[PDB]
């Protein structure tokens, strides 16, 4: 995809 | 690779809000932060980080 996402990215 | 590592607690107010993830991103340092997961990440190094405090630098939170 890209860089990692912001901390969390839960559901 | 010796000096330049003078960091501290990031400015929480300087972060902008990413709606998709629901977390903060700071354009000035390039840091990601979630108060819930308590981890940081700097995308300029592309590293998931963690503020140790003692080391005065961002240590990668890539615990393996």
């Amino acid at each position: 995809g890209m860089r990692p996402p912001p901390p969390g990215i839960r559901g | 690779g010796a000096m330049g590592t003078k960091y501290a607690v990031p400015d929480t107010s300087t972060y902008q809000y990413d709606e998709s993830s629901g977390y903060y991103y700071d354009p000035t340092t390039g840091l990601y932060y979630d108060p819930n997961s308590q981890y940081y990440y700097n995308s300029l190094t592309q590293q998931y980080l963690y503020w140790d405090g003692e080391k005065e630098t961002y240590v990668p939170a890539a615990e393996s």
